[PDB]
RNA sequence: UAGCGGCGAGCGAACGGGGAGCAGCCCAGAGCCUGAAUCAGUGUGUGUGUUAGUGGAAGCGUCUGGAAAGGCGCGCGAUACAGGGUGACAGCCCCGUACACAAAAAUGCACAUGCUGUGAGCUCGAUGAGUAGGGCGGGACACGUGGUAUCCUGUCUGAAUAUGGGGGGACCAUCCUCCAAGGCUAAAUACUCCUGACUGACCGAUAGUGAACCAGUACCGUGAGGGAAAGGCGAAAAGAACCCCGGCGAGGGGAGUGAAAAAGAACCUGAAACCGUGUACGUACAAGCAGUGGGAGCACAGACUGUGUGACUGCGUACCUUUUGUAUAAUGGGUCAGCGACUUAUAUUCUGUAGCAAGGUUAACCGAAUAGGGGAGCCGAAGGGAAACCGAGUCUUAACU
RNA sequence: GCUUGACUGCGAGCGUGACGGCGCGAGCAGGUGCGAAAGCAGGUCAUAGUGAUCCGGUGGUUCUGAAUGGAAGGGCCAUC
């Protein structure tokens, strides 16, 4: 172990491609953009979405729906989050301090999702029903 | 772990982990070449055709005299023309995970215990802040190249070391996997290696 | 910089589970009473993004 | 890094003129001539290679052909009776003995007739 | 992201969170007590810079060499082995460096202090009207007039005034929050004509500034303006006394200097194109991409093979580009030398690889600094639906085989 | 002659398109018409009779509603 013993992994660095080096490199004179067209062009090229004219996807389909803004402000918790937090009372402001949910989060669900095996007590969120039966199970408390 | 040390010759145990794992080559690798790029500074610039000092008039006719088709004096392809690709000042500094950094640290630690370059002893102070008396006391200690790390910060000891260019005296707060490989031979004191021990963990 | 969405492609498309997008179909949004009740029937569900468009779709929404 | 690539250049150059030399004109003095030449004298001798085992085969047949006629025999007819004599002696060598041994040519001749008829 | 947008191309927040820095005051006014805090100028004293500087360790012998700083011996200094020179590469030869000191005078910044101006605290008040709103036309807000809140105003109007008024994204009610139409205010932020120190996986004379050089010069232009080329003898001029040819030339040959003048100022190296002198071989009956395969002779070098030439002979219409297709009479190149084109930054996806793994990772920033802190955030572990909502399901539908 | 199947929700599975789409479809649920009944009927012997998106208009709605309750606007369904 010298500082010149040390080496890559082998497939760690690979060969940066070196465009227009002549014919045995491969990328030769036109540096694999075949011959003359927009695509050949320095800058050449088309937008996103570009279709040479023809209406694209993206406007030939409808718009449709619209956005919540409750949903930016929901969240949803796992029962391994229900074990994540300290203490036996899920609120919250403890989910927040156990940085579960996001600060600006002012509805939470319990959903059937990991496993709860510690007694915990889920105060004023909604759970689901496969959720409130794995916390009674473990032994919980739900209450709004 | 078990390091035995040179001025007891007692045993000091350590944590596996650190200081008796296996050596990870590629990990320690990209670390010390990141560690390599970040010490780079990076401060250079070459002039754009945008940036060489002249006028951005065209030198003659597109078309009649029979010269090649010019726009501008300031062409890559002129001489006194601008750089095509011309520099910027660019940081090289790379990322390095910190468990992957900790991680060569221990593997380095590791590698040193095996190979018999790390020497654990009791205490490397000097008397004074003397050159000649440092010099003397590696020799005694059979030293050339050496990395003293200490644990306490000691002004004897960093003024005797700072004229001795093979030496170098750090805290142990301050290692680095470069400085580590790099020095043929390193010198911890027991409250330097129980630092480092619980520095990393 | 960040890359910019294309914001209509972002109205008009929603990914799905694996990775695929659905999307609303064309033809239900004028003149109706001429198309045959069955057509529309089949036209108002969602659907999801053919093979062949889904490259172009992927490019329009890199942070979908 | 300014790699700068006047060794490198000239170098380059300097073996493809050695290697053009004994060219007339510029096709052994200016470099764009000069290899321009030197790819050509390539492509003609991997031609002539081949063209080689051609030509001496050629020339062996020749040979023979006089020779044989000379002990009153054709070249096709010779053959001929030497490959249903089941004399394995190729062309080459063929030609060989009969420019430097006469008697020997002359003795296969007349085994080929032998066998021939 | 939400939004805006021929809902195209594109533009693009805020709320909230983590940091840097954090300083609050005064007038619309008078009574009291009243030089009371603060702020500014101005003298004086102290401290610490700045504008000159001082000291600053320790090596000789031998070999090669023009010369030692190199080789080989044996020593010494080091809070100084940064750096630069000196006849080749020097810790100890010189200048410095670490470190310790220094200002008659002028002056920056601190306090301390004197003088001048400046006014603190209490009670009672007062609380910015052609203004806020409005109509018309524009503009600014991410917001293009849209359902468009908010801000500014060219034009025409025009309130209430704390029993009051503004905002909370058309609008109304309730609730909350603030007080417009008067001002001042350090820090964290931006920049470098200029001054000093230091640094570079920055350049090294076609590069780096246009400019290493008497360069914004020569030169060009009426003018605004454009705008070059051009570095290197030697360690030291020791820069060639004297003689000779020559026009009391130029230029050269000796001589001398020097380590070297094929280092002589047209000066380090001194490539290529291009042009010569000499020698070997070939060539004046022979038709073309000028080579290649075969191949005689001749010359040379060694003891037959190497080298040089190439009579004669088979085959053989350059290269690039562009094209269905080029020897093409299609393009480009007089040649040489130097330079000349897939880069960089940031987002995103896939592949390899390393780390950790139901977890992974931090950003600004802080930091005896590539450590460590910082988990604000971001991605993932759950989807369905336009959404409310439901949730290993969900949407569709009155319900789904 | 009697009628409104010129139904509503869906739809195994196929055809045809680069895609946008377009076409055929037994069967299931609801509710109907003709037939004594078996049955047939989701327009017409079939193949032309057509126009994406955007932006709006009209009606409905157990979605949303920028402090809260509404509303505007948006969404969804039908349609122009
Ligand atoms: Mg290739
Ligand atoms: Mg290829
Ligand atoms: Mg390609
Ligand atoms: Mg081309
Ligand atoms: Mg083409
Ligand atoms: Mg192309
Ligand atoms: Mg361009
Ligand atoms: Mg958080
Ligand atoms: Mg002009
Ligand atoms: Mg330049
Ligand atoms: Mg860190
Ligand atoms: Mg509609
Ligand atoms: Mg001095
Ligand atoms: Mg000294
Ligand atoms: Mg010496
Ligand atoms: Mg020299
Ligand atoms: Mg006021
Ligand atoms: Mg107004
Ligand atoms: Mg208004
Ligand atoms: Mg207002
Ligand atoms: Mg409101
Ligand atoms: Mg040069
Ligand atoms: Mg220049
Ligand atoms: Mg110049
Ligand atoms: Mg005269
Ligand atoms: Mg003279
Ligand atoms: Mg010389
Ligand atoms: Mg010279
Ligand atoms: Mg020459
Ligand atoms: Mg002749
Ligand atoms: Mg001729
Ligand atoms: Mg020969
Ligand atoms: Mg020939
Ligand atoms: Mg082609
Ligand atoms: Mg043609
Ligand atoms: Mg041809
Ligand atoms: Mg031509
Ligand atoms: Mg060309
Ligand atoms: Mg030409
Ligand atoms: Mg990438
Ligand atoms: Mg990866
Ligand atoms: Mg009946
Ligand atoms: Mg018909
Ligand atoms: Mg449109
Ligand atoms: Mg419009
Ligand atoms: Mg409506
Ligand atoms: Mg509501
Ligand atoms: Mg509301
Ligand atoms: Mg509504």
């Amino acid at each position: 172990m010298r500082l010149n013993t040390l080496s890559p992994a082998e497939g760690s660095k690979k060969a940066g491609k070196r465009l227009g080096r002549g014919i045995g490199s491969g990328l030769g004179k036109t540096g694999g953009r075949g011959h003359k067209g927009q695509k050949s062009r320095s800058g050449g090229g088309v937008r996103r979405g570009f279709e040479g004219g023809q209406m694209p996807l993206y406007r030939r389909l409808p718009k449709f729906g619209f956005t919540s803004r409750k949903a930016a402000i929901t969240a949803e918790v796992r029962l391994s989050d229900l074990a994540k937090v300290e203490g036996g009372v899920v609120d919250l402001n403890t989910l927040k301090a156990a940085n579960i949910i996001g600060i600006q989060i002012e509805f939470a669900k319990v959903i059937l999702a990991g496993e709860v095996t510690t007694p915990v007590t889920v105060r004023g969120l909604r759970v689901t029903k496969g959720a409130r039966a794995a916390i009674e199970a473990a032994g919980g408390k739900i209450e709004e | 772990m078990e390091l035995v040390l040179k001025d007891a010759q007692s045993a000091l145990t350590v944590s596996e982990t650190t200081f008796g794992r296996d050596f990870n080559e590629a990990l320690v690798h990209q670390v010390v070449v990141a560690y390599a790029a970040g010490a780079r500074q990076g401060t250079r610039a070459q002039k754009t055709r945008a940036e060489v000092t002249g006028s951005g008039k065209k030198p003659w006719r597109q078309k009649g005299t029979g010269r090649a088709r010019s726009g501008s004096i300031k062409s890559p392809i002129w001489r006194s023309g601008g750089v095509t690709f011309a520099a910027r000042p660019q940081d090289h500094s790379q990322k390095v995970n910190k468990k992957m950094y900790r991680g060569a640290l221990k593997s380095i630690l590791s590698e040193l215990v095996r190979q018999d370059r790390l020497i654990v002893v009791e205490k490397f102070s000097v008397e004074a802040p003397k050159t000649k008396l440092l010099a003397q006391k590696l020799k005694d200690m059979a030293l050339e190249d050496v990395l003293i790390i200490t644990g306490e910060l000691d002004e004897n000891l960093f003024l005797a070391a700072r004229n001795l260019h093979k030496v170098d005296v750090r805290d142990a707060t301050g290692i680095d996997p470069v400085s580590l490989i790099a020095f043929d031979k390193v010198v911890m004191t027991a409250d330097a290696v129980k630092q480092v021990e619980e520095m990393l963990a | 910089p960040k890359i910019k969405t294309v914001r209509g492609a972002a109205k008009r498309f929603k990914k799905t589970g694996k990775g695929g997008f659905k999307h609303k179909h064309a033809n239900l949004r004028h003149i109706l009473t001429k198309k045959a009740t069955k057509r529309k029937r089949h036209l108002r569900p969602k659907a999801m993004v053919s093979k062949g468009d889904l490259g172009l779709v992927i490019a329009c929404l890199p942070y979908a | 890094a300014r790699v700068k690539r006047g060794v490198i250049a000239r170098a380059r150059h300097k073996k493809i003129l050695k290697q053009a030399k004994g060219y007339y004109g510029a096709r052994s003095r200016v470099y764009r001539v000069a290899f321009q030449a030197v790819i050509k004298a390539g492509q003609y001798a991997y031609r002539d290679r081949r063209q080689r085992k051609r030509q001496f085969r050629q020339l062996w047949i020749a040979r023979i052909n006089a020779a044989a006629r000379q002990n009153g025999i054709s070249y096709s007819k010779f053959i001929n009776g030497l490959k249903k004599a089941s004399v394995e002696i190729d062309r080459k060598i063929l030609a060989d003995i009969a420019v430097f041994d006469k008697v020997a040519f002359t003795a296969l001749v007349e085994k080929a007739k032998a066998a021939l008829a």
